[PDB]
Parts: C-alpha cells; sequence; structure tokens
C-alpha cells in the first residue's frame, strides 16, 4: 500500500501497473491517499500522475484513506473524506469511494458525518471493438458495495451475438441475487468494447449495469451496477476475468 | 424516454460507457458530479439524476456555491462560510468603508457573488 503511494513504475511488477484517478478528483481540486504512514496527492489537471497499482495485490480490494480538498480564497478546505477502494486485475481496475464525511457548510474548516458509496471510475487497457474474439467467454470475479466486499460476479459474453448476461451473488445488503440481464455489446466513442443493461430481482428491473472489456483478447471485464430498493440507490463495483 | 442529459455545470460519471445507450426509459438513473463552484441540491459534489415522466430530475442538478471571502477593511464573522445559489448575506465594513454603489448585501448567483463582497 505504502509502496503504491511512493515507489516508481517498473516492468517487473504484476500488472495492472499504473492507474489514473481523474474521475475520483472533484471540483478541479486535489485527492490525497494515505496508508501505512505514506501519502500521495493527485491534482485534477495533469494525467501524468498515477497510482502504482503494480505494488498492489491482484484479485483483491486495496483500501487507502482518502481526503478530497479544494482551494478557496487562499485557504485549502476538505470537501470530503473516507475510504478509497481499489479492486485490481491484470489489465483492469474498479475504483469506489466510501464517503464517510463531507465539508460542514456552516463551519468550512470542520466536517459533518454523511455516508455515501460511489463507483467513480475504471482503469486499464481497454479492448477495441475490433479485437473481440469469436464465440463465447466466461468471467469470474468480485462484486463490492457499501460495507459488502465479498459479493461474486459471474458473467457470460457471446461475441458473435454481440451480447452478454450475468449475475451478482453474495451481497449481504441485497435481499436477492442481482440478475445482470441480456445486454448489447457496443463500441463507445474511442471504439472500445462496452456493455450496458438492466439489473433485476428475478424478472423485476431495479437499475442499470455497465461493463467495459479489458485486454487485447477481452481477458477482463470491469464496471458498475445499481440496485434501487425503494428510494435507496445501491452502487456496486464489479470486475471479473477469464479463468 | 430521456435523451443524454445536458447537466449544466456537471456531467455523468462513466460518460463513455453510458453515451451509446441513450435514450433511456422512465425509471432509469445515473450517478453525476458537479463542477468547481457547484454542488448538488443535497449539498454534495455528486448524486443521481433520474429519468422521470416529466424529464430529468433534479431539474437543476448543479447549484452555485459561494464562499464568503476575507474582507480587508471589513468584519470577518462570515469568512469561510458557504452560501448556496440564491442566498444573500449582509456585508459589514469597517468605519469609512462600504460596498460600491451604496449596496448593503451580496447574493450568490449562478456566476458567483453579486456584487463582489469588497469594502473599497
Amino acid at each position: 500500500l505504502a509502496d503504491a503511494l511512493t515507489a516508481p513504475l517498473d516492468h517487473k511488477d504484476k500488472g495492472l501497473k499504473s492507474l489514473t484517478l481523474e474521475d475520483s478528483i472533484p471540483q478541479n481540486g486535489t485527492l490525497t491517499l494515505s496508508a501505512q504512514g505514506a501519502e500521495k496527492t493527485f491534482k485534477a489537471g495533469d494525467k501524468d500522475n498515477s497510482l502504482n497499482t503494480g505494488k498492489l495485490k491482484n484479485d483483491k480490494i486495496s483500501r487507502f484513506d482518502f481526503v478530497q480538498k479544494i482551494e478557496v480564497d487562499g485557504q485549502t478546505i476538505t470537501l470530503a473524506s473516507g475510504e478509497f477502494q481499489i479492486y485490481k486485475q491484470n489489465h483492469s481496475a474498479v475504483v469506489a469511494l466510501q464517503i464517510e464525511k463531507i465539508n460542514n457548510p456552516d463551519k468550512t474548516d470542520s466536517l459533518i458525518n454523511q455516508r455515501s458509496f460511489l463507483v467513480s471510475g475504471l482503469g486499464g487497457e481497454h479492448t477495441a471493438f475490433n479485437q473481440l474474439p469469436g464465440g463465447k467467454a466466461e468471467y469470474h470475479g468480485k462484486a463490492f458495495s457499501s460495507d459488502d466486499p465479498n459479493g461474486r460476479l459471474h458473467y457470460s459474453i457471446d461475441f458473435t451475438k454481440k451480447q452478454g448476461y450475468g449475475r451478482i451473488e453474495h451481497l449481504k445488503t441485497l435481499e436477492q441475487n442481482v440478475e445482470l440481464a441480456a445486454a448489447e455489446l457496443k463500441a463507445d466513442e474511442k471504439s472500445h468494447a462496452v456493455i450496458l443493461g438492466d439489473t433485476r430481482y428475478g424478472s423485476e428491473e431495479k437499475g442499470t449495469y455497465h461493463l467495459a472489456l479489458f485486454g487485447d483478447r477481452a481477458q477482463e471485464i470491469a464496471g458498475s451496477a445499481t440496485v434501487k430498493i425503494g428510494e435507496k440507490v445501491h452502487e456496486i463495483g464489479i470486475a471479473g476475468k477469464q479463468l | 424516454p430521456c435523451d443524454y442529459p445536458d447537466i449544466k455545470h456537471g456531467g455523468l460519471y462513466h460518460e463513455n460507457m453510458r453515451r451509446p445507450y441513450f435514450p433511456v426509459a422512465v425509471g432509469k438513473y445515473y450517478s453525476y458530479y458537479c463542477d468547481e463552484h457547484f454542488e448538488t441540491p443535497s449539498g454534495s459534489y455528486w448524486d443521481h439524476i433520474h429519468c422521470t415522466q416529466d424529464g430529468w430530475s433534479p431539474a437543476v442538478p448543479c447549484l452555485r456555491k459561494c464562499y464568503f471571502p476575507y474582507l480587508e477593511n471589513g468584519y470577518n464573522q462570515n469568512h469561510g462560510r458557504k452560501f448556496v445559489q440564491g442566498k444573500s448575506i449582509d456585508v459589514a465594513c469597517h468605519p469609512g468603508y462600504a460596498l460600491p454603489k451604496a449596496q448593503t448585501t451580496v447574493t450568490c448567483m449562478e456566476n458567483g457573488w453579486s456584487p463582489t463582497p469588497r469594502c473599497i
């Protein structure tokens, strides 16, 4: 963890080696990650600064303490703080933020307790739509949410049919398993392979999931899903790989 | 059926993934963020935008937030106080100083404080 925050990038590391955090840095401010006495700050502007994911364990969530800051009238104030969760794969990563506290609107130098969980972004070598293999592929990995890091992802993609489906299992905060309904595989603006569809409780629609394909042969998937139970929105980080 | 949301002073998270799937059916929702100097109606930098029968909800996803600046030649009882778009605050200047054009209050507008909180 400490090494990921201080040590530089080397080829000898088990990939994904480098990860950019632009989507986790709000209001053109800074993000500071801290773990095991180490610290690193990320500014919204530059894309050259990145997290050394090569030092982190593969197929596991790495937890760093986070603080999102903004500069106002010479003074720098804390926008939010909590736990930064990173799930690492060989060619991909899923970033989620467990917000514990936000800036006190009445006393800006202080903080108020407000809990929210957001899947803020992804990272890795995206699969080009023209790099899709033939036939089918199966993916297995993690599903994680607010105080729920042991869910499982099962996912199948028919490349010929340009379609995928799957399931999220073992999420304690969710009454049923979440069905990842049959969805269309499309090319996005950068010609990368993506899937987006419905999340269900059996046949009943509850939200949306979307996945991006990673690696030159679509070895991995990484994305996010939502479940709406009444008025509460549950955000879920999902990532899998071909076994 | 809601088309891609034009979130003024914000935008969607995972924009690249979500963009090819518009329009979305009623009941669909997406996580969104607010830019610098802006915030969600809940007072956070992010929330969810919903596709309702009346269109996208919240209707105004991103609201201006104005921080009260340090006043040279003014009283600093409101320094580092956050005000949301539409809210006004009295400006207390030191004797011999005033807000320009005989103003007594500043208001948080879509583009910041109006007028600028300054004791000449």
